[PDB]
């Protein structure tokens, strides 16, 4: 029994910062049995909206967020 | 190499995002 919300995506940025590539891959195919996607259209439409902060680290972007 | 259809699956999200960016 696993759901996607809002507030769990933006509580993993508000507690250190994170790619959409890892983000994704929290949910890809672990247990969820979601389309490949669907996953991505729900968190797409949810993370799309979010409009969050982007910062360089090792060289890579990442999600950040400041409440 | 090992991954490549996976990772688009990701670039997806990052589509979307990339125009609030």
């Amino acid at each position: 029994d696993v759901q996607v919300t809002e507030d769990a995506v933006r509580r993993y940025l508000t507690r250190k910062p994170m790619t959409t590539k890892d983000l994704l891959k929290k949910f890809q195919t672990k247990k969820t049995g979601l389309s490949s996607e669907q996953t991505v259209n729900v968190l797409a439409q949810i993370l799309k909206r979010l409009n969050p902060e982007r910062k360089m680290i090792n060289d890579k972007m990442h999600f950040s967020l400041k409440e | 190499g090992s991954s490549s259809e996976a990772d688009e699956m990701a670039k997806a999200l990052e589509a979307e995002l990339n125009d609030l960016m």
